């Protein structure tokens, strides 16, 4: 079967409210569904909200994963989004820097 | 029995606007009841070209989220001073707004 792997893009912080920063990844255009997102290897997993996908018009998927930190911890902690792709055989790892 | 939602709005990455593509993701969250109306605007102007919205999922907050994107060239993008993502929950409306680095 036709697969196509995603193209993975950071949300940077920038995004932040009241000392909380809200940063993320997108991962845009892959096909079929489903992928995966993990933060930090499955260290970070309070306040995440993923998925679920959208079906854009050219038949091919896209989702999101975005996390609530503390605006303290950006610079300090690094933050890496897990993402797999299985029907692909893809997983990518997005480095989410400050803009 | 109300909730307002949190937005945040991203612009497109500067990875992304590289690969000669662009996407604004609008984040939704922290809202009650599950339904809401987002709306997109290039500077002033409604657009719903390239804009798909999630339904409302209900998340361990036990509060509901949802996603918006907007799809766009890199010169569309760069052609207007800012974009803003309306979202709209119970007749009101919670705008966010950002611009071209």
């Amino acid at each position: 079967a036709s697969t196509k792997g995603p193209s993975v893009f950071p949300l940077a912080p920038s995004s932040t409210s009241g000392g909380t920063a809200a940063l993320g990844c997108l991962v845009k255009d892959y096909f079929p569904e489903p992928v995966t997102v993990s933060w930090n290897s499955g260290a970070l997993t309070s306040g995440v909200h993923t998925g679920p996908a959208v079906l854009q018009s050219s038949g091919l998927y896209s989702l999101s994963s975005v996390v609530t930190v503390p605006s303290s911890s950006l610079g300090t902690q690094t933050y890496i989004c897990n993402v797999n792709h299985k029907p692909s055989n893809t997983k990518v790892d997005k480095k989410v820097e400050p803009k | 029995p109300k909730a307002a939602p949190s937005v945040t709005l991203f612009p497109p990455s500067s990875e992304e606007l590289q690969a000669n593509k662009a996407t604004l993701v609008c984040a939704i969250s922290d809202f009650y009841p599950g339904a809401v109306t987002v709306a997109w605007k290039a500077d002033s102007s409604p657009v719903k070209a390239g804009v798909e919205t999630t339904t409302p999922s209900k998340q361990s907050n036990n509060k509901y989220a949802a996603w918006s994107y907007l799809s766009l060239t890199p010169e569309q993008w760069k052609s207007h001073r800012s974009y803003s993502c309306q979202v709209t929950h119970e007749g009101s409306t919670v705008e966010k707004t950002v611009a071209p680095t």
